[PDB]
């Protein structure tokens, strides 16, 4: 009764049979911007069913010595679907998300992931090793796209903050003996009510195997990981011609 | 300084019994299993069984059941093994080991012949 | 009525006031099946809601330990060093751009939260480089972003007809002043993931990653008042106190030492572990 | 005018003393606030969120520091051996430094209240077992065997559908508060020793791995308070920044 | 009738009693802080509420 | 579980770096011991747990084994005697033996 769940929105539908609860990040649901917190003086657009649906991304592979991956939002949906076209024509956007991460294995495998959400995730380099020169990360690393890069040093999260106290952010676990999916619902978090979509990435999601995957030899060694997302209450404003980046 | 001391050799009639003894000294006699290993003079080793002198439970090999009886005196620090209905196959040498694991310290060995 | 489609969740928590810590009431043994307060499931992303009275047998106590020392108004209401300014520079005036992330004591406290809206109080302790004091007249002018910054000791920018400025002597008590919240946004932020401008981001222009323009507050320029060269060296120290604090979205703290004033870069060859190591796992 | 006098304490600058000060800008009005989710009002609801404890802090894990979060269990050959042991005070340098409770307690001098330690099993579905987790009040060292350590406050935990268990470390002290424990005179404020043991073995069938790992989490209870804010020891500045 | 309320804490204040001598409200003292705290939105944010006596995976 | 120890009667020469192999049948999980025996004497356990040495034994003996096939290697000969192997996973069974020249 607690384990089974079904999430339907738009024309898509996700079923699951081995799940924990849904985590609502900071106890608050996504919503539209009220008149008191608004600042623009034009009517925004709401496309109800062409942008609020489950978009699925590429599929990774979990080996016995994996490091951990990360994605940036809303960088992943800038080139996918009607959300990818409204974010290029308009100037401002405002939305909340709903992330679902699937990964399954049999009853003879073991391991544990950590699915977390870290708002305003600013990356840093290793300063050339010796710490003498400051190197800044390239454009294909700060905003990787819908593929998502990897963590080259995951103990310090590539930013100098430790992994041990990452659970102060909203998070769930993928324990391979208990469940196989994690769901987080996150509202819009920013200092300004509307913002641009091609420059600012207001939160980033990262998946890290804490306890490494192990199995007995002869079993299935291809254990994949899939991420599906869905924009919740998207708005757009400030129409112009199309700007890619 | 752990010491395991056995008895002397025996000459026994086929169809009779014999009682080999193994005496431990230098450590706590309880809280340690005691093993008995058989080695027929030409070839390798065979495991007979073990005894726990704290209470007295014993595990045997499959073949050596109803051939050997393991007993242990907790006060005298001595573990006995009695063989019954001896035939000419049972001419061998018997050892006394002590780990429950991988046989830390071994006894000297008692030669038993039957004719 | 002509279209039934176009005619069209709750608040999860509530805030309550707690002056002191919670009391403990007595309990006893409970031999029975069905209920298990000791077995949680950490996969749900929630902490354990078990207490002491459901695990062991407790006595009743009534504690009056207050919880006001840990409020964020009292955690932050302490002054701290933000800059030192020295003019041995060699001709009078010194233009110091405002940047308060240069010292590791106050930077680590303010970077516990992502957004923070507050009110600063500043004070300026000025002396000779060996801690001596001579009579000398000075002027500290605050230049907002866009205003003409001074370029000499006797420029026209020191007429301060609209810019605020403080005249103080060296042998006086230090000069306190109060500065409001002056950002265009609704809060300051110490972490801005993203580029400030539009356009193609090349390899040369990778410097702009992580620079929020809502935190630029102009410069802060000092001088000696006279038009001839003063024979004294002067070092100045600025201390900042935070008041009327509101903070949002906590985040992990830092364990690696800082390297630069603008980016979270760290030394990649010496990754210092968080805890101190020991010999065995069984022998503490 | 009005006849006054100046007492001692004049023209001093005390850093932790609030008072009215002159403003720079008359007639200013700040930007109106926006509802941003996740506002804190007190540092006590960050000390209730549970974070990972580095129990396996050996000197051989300094090169590959991701090993320091999970300590192993396996199929044992003798009955009643112990798996881990560590002290139960958040101020001392040890396993508690990696937690958000161990970093926020650093800023204060004295603390009070009870803690909690949550263990989570990360083995396969077909492996079973039972383990004993005990807490020993001060006065002694690490206990020598299982028959000695079970006289403290303990709990017996078995692996099933619910994978987690919670050991509370109850507030047993002579004083109302506790300064941070340390080698020397400040061992008077020590808290105790948490050791886990083997109740039964770790039984696994044919075709499943024979070594599983355990993650340990830690937080604080409702009656946890702190006072006497001070400076921290975990940040250093040898040379200047930038 | 009052004097120019421009503070960084207007909507959700900390208390009422703070001293002030100028006409600008951001120049006032700190005062004593309130003891309100909402620990639930960081500790147990979940869709279905869980009880401590029930099994959390039922 | 039956231990093979398939090779006996080896041929060595005084520093010849011989290795001795044995294999189990049903996945012993690195729980072996290697048991040198001299003629007319009790055996001595050279190694425990298939990797670990006891005290007093010179460090020219070293053992390993990956999945099922376990090895024992000597480097500087003279050390001539009969070598057995013994698993302790279900019940103690021994190997055949290995005589050297
Ligand atoms: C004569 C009075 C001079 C007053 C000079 C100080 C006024 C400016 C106060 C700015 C308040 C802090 C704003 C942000 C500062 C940090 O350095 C930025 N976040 C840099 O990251």
């Amino acid at each position: 009764s607690d384990r089974v769940a079904q999430l339907t929105i738009g024309n898509s539908t996700i079923t699951t049979q081995e799940a924990a609860n849904i985590v609502i990040a900071y106890g608050e649901w996504p919503e539209y911007c009220p008149d008191t917190d608004a600042t623009a003086v034009d009517k925004p657009t709401r496309p109800d069913v062409s942008v609020n649906r489950f978009f699925t991304l590429d599929t990774k592979s979990w080996a016995k010595d994996s490091k951990g991956w990360y994605w940036k939002f809303p960088d992943v949906l800038t080139e996918v679907g009607v959300f990818g076209q409204n974010a290029q024509f308009h100037y401002l956007y405002r939305s909340g998300f709903c992330v679902h991460v699937q990964c399954n294995a049999s009853k003879f495998h073991q391991g544990a992931l950590l699915v977390a959400v870290l708002p305003e995730y600013v990356l840093g380099t290793i300063a050339g090793g010796t710490g003498n020169e400051n190197s800044h990360p390239p454009y294909a690393t700060t905003q990787p796209g819908q593929v998502g890069a990897v963590l080259t040093h995951p103990y310090v999260l590539d930013a100098g903050i430790p992994l041990s106290q990452l659970t102060v952010c909203p998070h769930q676990w993928i324990n391979l003996r208990t469940n196989n999916c994690a769901t987080i619902i996150v509202p819009y978090m920013n200092t300004v009510p509307f913002d641009s979509a091609l420059n600012h990435c207001n939160f980033g999601l990262l998946v890290i195997p804490v306890v490494p995957l192990d199995f007995n030899a002869g079993a299935t060694s291809e254990i994949p990981i899939t991420v599906t997302i869905a924009p919740m209450c998207a708005e757009f404003a400030g129409l112009r011609q199309a700007v890619k980046q | 300084q752990v010491q395991l001391q056995q008895s002397g050799p025996e000459l026994v009639k086929p169809g009779a019994s014999v009682k080999i003894s193994c005496k431990a000294s230098g450590y706590e006699f309880s809280r340690s299993w005691m093993n008995w290993v058989k080695q027929r003079p030409g070839q390798g080793l065979e495991w007979i069984g073990r005894i726990y002198p704290g209470d007295g439970d014993t595990n045997y090999n499959g073949k050596f059941r109803d051939k050997a009886t393991l007993t242990a005196d907790k006060s005298s620090s001595t573990a006995y093994m009695q063989l019954s209905r001896l035939t000419s196959v049972d001419s061998a040498v018997y050892f006394c080991a002590r780990r429950r694991g991988y046989f830390d310290v071994w006894g000297a060995g008692t030669t038993v012949t039957v004719s | 009525d002509p279209i039934a489609d176009m005619i069209d969740n709750r608040s999860l928590t509530a805030l309550q006031v707690l002056p002191t810590a919670a009391n403990t009431e007595a309990s006893s043994h409970r031999l029975g099946t069905g209920v298990v307060p000791a077995l949680q499931a950490a996969e749900t992303g929630a902490s354990s809601n078990a207490s002491d009275k459901n695990l062991i047998e407790t006595r009743c106590v009534l504690n009056h330990h207050s919880t006001q020392e840990t409020a964020i108004g009292n955690f932050f209401s302490r002054a701290g060093l933000v800059s030192i300014i020295t003019m041995p520079n060699t001709d009078g005036y010194v233009n110091w751009d405002i940047d308060l992330m240069g010292y590791a004591q106050l930077r680590r406290k303010c970077e516990l939260f992502t957004y923070m809206r507050f009110d600063a109080e500043f004070t300026f302790v000025v002396a000779k480089p060996n801690g001596v004091l001579v009579p000398q007249l000075l002027q500290y002018m605050y230049v907002p972003p866009g205003a003409p910054k001074p370029t000499s000791r006797d420029s026209f920018a020191w007429q301060t007809a609209t810019n605020p400025s403080v005249f103080v002597k060296m042998t006086d008590p230090p000069a306190q002043v109060s500065v409001p919240f002056m950002s265009p946004a609704s809060a300051y932020q110490w972490f801005y993931d993203g580029y400030p401008t539009f356009g193609e981001h090349l390899q040369a222009n990778d410097l702009d990653y992580g620079q929020c323009p809502n935190n630029m507050m102009g410069t802060f320029s000092i001088r000696t008042v006279g038009t001839e060269k003063s024979p004294h060296s002067i070092t100045l120290r600025v201390y900042m106190r935070i008041k009327h604090v509101r903070a949002w979205i906590p985040r992990p703290l830092r364990n690696q030492p800082y390297l630069f004033k603008t980016n979270p870069n760290y030394k990649g060859n010496d990754i210092k572990c968080t805890s101190t190591s020991r010999d065995k796992i069984t022998t503490l | 005018g009005i006849p006054t006098e100046l007492k001692p304490g004049t023209n001093q600058f005390l850093t932790t003393d609030d008072g009215v000060s002159a403003p720079i800008l008359p007639g200013f009005h700040p930007t109106p606030p926006i509802h941003i989710p996740g506002e804190v009002h007190n540092l006590l609801e960050i000390c209730r969120v549970e974070t990972i404890l580095e129990v396996n802090n050996l000197k051989t894990n300094e090169t590959t520091p991701m090993q320091r979060l999970c300590f192993p269990v396996s199929v044992q050959s003798k009955t009643g051996e112990l798996c881990a042991a560590f002290r139960a005070d958040p101020g001392r340098d040890g396993p508690w430094q990696s937690t958000i409770l161990g970093q926020l307690c650093r800023y204060y001098t004295q603390w009070s209240g009870s803690l909690e330690v949550t263990f989570m099993f990360a083995g396969s579905f077909m492996a079973t077992g039972k383990m004993l987790i005990a807490y020993t009040p001060p006065g002694g060292n690490v206990p020598a065997d299982r028959i000695t350590a079970m006289l403290g406050t303990h709990v017996i935990w078995d692996f099933g559908l619910q994978s987690s268990v919670t050991l509370v470390v109850p507030w047993i002290s002579n004083t109302h508060y506790r300064a941070h424990a340390r080698a020397g005179y400040f061992d008077y404020y020590t808290t105790g020793i948490i050791t886990i043991w083997y109740q039964t073995n770790y039984v696994v069938p044919i075709g499943a791995p024979t070594t599983a790992y355990i993650v340990a989490l830690a937080a604080a209870q409702d009656n946890f308070t702190m006072k006497l804010c001070k400076d921290t020891e975990d940040i250093e500045q040898t040379a200047n920044i930038q | 009738s009052h004097e120019n309320s421009n503070s960084a804490s207007e909507g959700s204040t900390i208390n009422y009693t703070t001293i002030n001598y100028y006409k600008d409200a951001y120049a006032a003292s700190a005062g004593r802080q309130d003891m309100s705290q909402d620990p639930k939105k960081f500790t147990d944010p979940v869709m279905d509420v869980i009880h401590e006596m029930a099994p959390p995976l039922k | 579980i039956q231990m093979t120890q398939s090779s006996s009667y080896l041929s060595v020469s005084l520093g010849g770096r011989v290795t001795i192999t044995c294999k189990a049948s049903d996945h012993i999980n690195n729980w072996l011991a290697w048991y040198q025996q001299k003629p007319g004497n009790a055996p001595r356990l050279l190694i425990s747990g298939a990797t670990s040495l006891e005290t007093g034994i010179p460090s020219r003996f070293s053992g390993s084994g990956s999945g099922k096939d376990y090895t024992l290697s000597i480097t500087s000969l003279q050390d001539v005697g009969t070598y057995y192997c013994q698993q302790y996973w279900s019940t103690p069974t021994f190997g055949g033996g290995t005589k050297l020249e």
